[PDB]
């Protein structure tokens, strides 16, 4: 079990850790989050009480170092930083714990939610989508645009998701115009899986990362990326059987975890109706279909 | 964006563009089988690709053989249309390739777009206009060459005959669409009006009769009258 201490909490903020969150008051003695499960990525995120615009946060993995949060009154936000002095860090963490100024990562033992949402997500791939290689953790916020969005401005701040475009040369073999546009199996298996992602796990990892960024920060280009990667699978007549069963599990927990009040901007009517009811894989997402109908029958 | 009544004069500027109409690509007769079930029999069809400024028509004849052993023919028809339009553009010298292609039915956008991926700078546009090009097979010479074809064939025509020697493309297009509108709403009456007078013949290299300016005025009024009468009939107005 690992710990992310906070230097202070000068401004009233709602702090999130993974799917959990806490209200912290201006200069409340808050000094961190303990008992964070080792073995998965995590995200700590923020929404100031004074600006319900720009949710922002940091993806990290405690195995990759000792990380803490510190408010910067110049830039006006909580910043993640790395402490290189291992002893100075054990020291701060022990004193804050002794003083019991830290909240406990509130995992119920029966609950595999965070594991199910992050099963294929790996820090190394996150850092390639969010390029800032002088840090071991990754900043994301509500407003960051994707590389594909930028094609249709500042690239240092871009989400470098893999570009998927169904009406592109990449996606359509010359001579198989009709075949490839109606059956995207070529694009999925040869171009994307074998070519770019190398395996299904990297593909699922980017899909899950995209969803989590759309959920936690309302990042709109992430939501576009999540739907595109779903649509590519569902729109492919020939998909490995293990990918379909795993996809059904992945989407189920994503839909399960989504806030009910956000289904209107986070869920694209067309993609979902096509995937669940028209696509080649209409019959391959039983759990995802059952939870969608019983929870959001309006969208369908 | 879409073509509509507002941006209608852009058809007659000097940017090359083509209308593509696919309504007559896949054509069937429906009949009863011996066991009493219904079956279709395909007849020869055509893609109607028209330069509205110059009157050059690129009539790509679609032979029934292209459907042999194919499924979901109405959907295939759209992809075959886009394939043939794409091949036409590629066959044209660069300075003749269109800058826009306007599809008369929205279902053609995705197939054409995919087939034109090699020409990113050719815009594929839909239209809000309700154009009567399906009536092209009411023009006797066009129907004839389509039905007699024994293989895929491209046939070139000027759909304006020689009108442009005397009138503008705007006026030519308005005349064409008025004639075709009439032919579409009441083919028998429309065709009666055009041929009633045996002294006004069609040149071997033309599609329509050799009317004088004044005779075109009487014709165009007779087509107008036809169209409004059929409207009152349709809607009991």
């Amino acid at each position: 079990m690992n710990t992310v201490p906070f230097t202070s909490a000068p401004i009233e903020v709602t702090i999130g850790i993974d799917q959990y969150s806490f209200n912290v008051k201006e200069n409340q003695p808050f000094h961190g989050i303990k008992d964070i499960p080792i073995g998965h990525v995590h995200v700590i995120h923020f929404q100031h009480a004074d600006n319900s615009s720009m949710r922002y946060g940091y993806w990290f993995d405690c195995r990759m170092g000792n990380f803490y949060i510190q408010y910067d009154p110049k830039d006006g936000l909580y910043k993640m930083m790395e402490e290189r002095d291992g002893a100075k860090f054990e020291n701060i963490v022990h004193n804050f714990k002794e003083r019991q100024m830290m909240v406990s990562y509130p995992k119920i033992d029966e609950d595999d939610t965070w594991y199910n949402l992050t099963e294929f997500v790996q820090m190394d791939k996150i850092r390639k989508i969010v390029r800032k290689d002088e840090n071991q953790f990754s900043y994301v916020d509500s407003s960051m645009t994707t590389v594909q969005e930028n094609e249709l401005s500042d690239p240092a701040h871009s989400l470098n998701y893999t570009v998927i475009n169904f009406k592109s040369r990449e996606a359509i073999r010359p001579g198989h115009e009709m075949e490839d546009f109606l059956d995207k199996s070529y694009y999925l298996n040869t171009v994307m899986l074998q070519g770019i992602f190398k395996n299904s796990s990297n593909y699922f990892g980017e899909l899950q990362f995209a969803f989590l960024n759309a959920m936690f920060f309302g990042n709109y280009g992430s939501s576009l990326q999540w739907h595109a990667m779903i649509e590519l699978i569902c729109s492919s007549a020939t998909v490995p059987k293990h990918m379909l069963d795993k996809l059904d599990e992945i989407l189920y927990y994503q839909i399960k975890t989504l806030p009910e009040q956000y289904s209107d901007i986070l869920l694209n009517e067309r993609v979902w109706n096509i995937c669940l009811y028209s696509s080649f894989q209409k019959n391959s997402l039983h759990n995802t279909e059952k939870i969608m109908e019983n929870k959001y029958p309006e969208l369908l | 964006g879409a073509m509509n009544s507002s941006n209608y004069a852009e058809l007659f500027n000097n940017d090359i563009k083509l209308f593509v109409d696919d309504t007559n690509v896949y054509r069937v007769t429906v009949h009863k089988t011996f066991e009493g079930n219904v079956a279709t029999k395909a007849i020869n069809g055509c893609i109607f690709t028209l330069n509205p400024k110059t009157g050059h028509l690129f009539l790509k004849i679609i032979h029934t053989s292209v459907w042999a052993g194919q499924k979901r023919l109405s959907q295939l028809a759209k992809w075959k249309t886009a394939e043939e339009v794409s091949a036409l553009v590629r066959s044209l010298p660069k300075e003749e390739q269109p800058k826009q292609i306007i599809v008369t039915r929205k279902a053609m956008l995705d197939p054409l777009e995919v087939h034109m991926l090699d020409f990113p700078n050719i815009a594929i546009r839909p239209t809000e206009l309700r154009l009567p090009f399906s009536a092209a097979m009411s023009i006797d010479k066009l129907s004839d060459v389509v039905m007699k074809a024994t293989e895929p064939q491209m046939v070139l025509f000027n759909i304006y005959d020689d009108w442009l020697d005397r009138i503008s493309s705007y006026t030519a297009f308005s005349r064409l669409t008025l004639l075709l509108r009439a032919l579409k709403t009441n083919e028998e009456s429309a065709k009666m009006i055009l041929l009633s007078d045996p002294t006004i013949t069609i040149k071997s290299y033309h599609l329509w009769p050799s009317f004088t300016d004044e005779q075109w005025i009487t014709i165009e009024s007779q087509m107008r009258d036809l169209i409004l009468t059929e409207y009152g009939r349709k809607y009991n107005v």
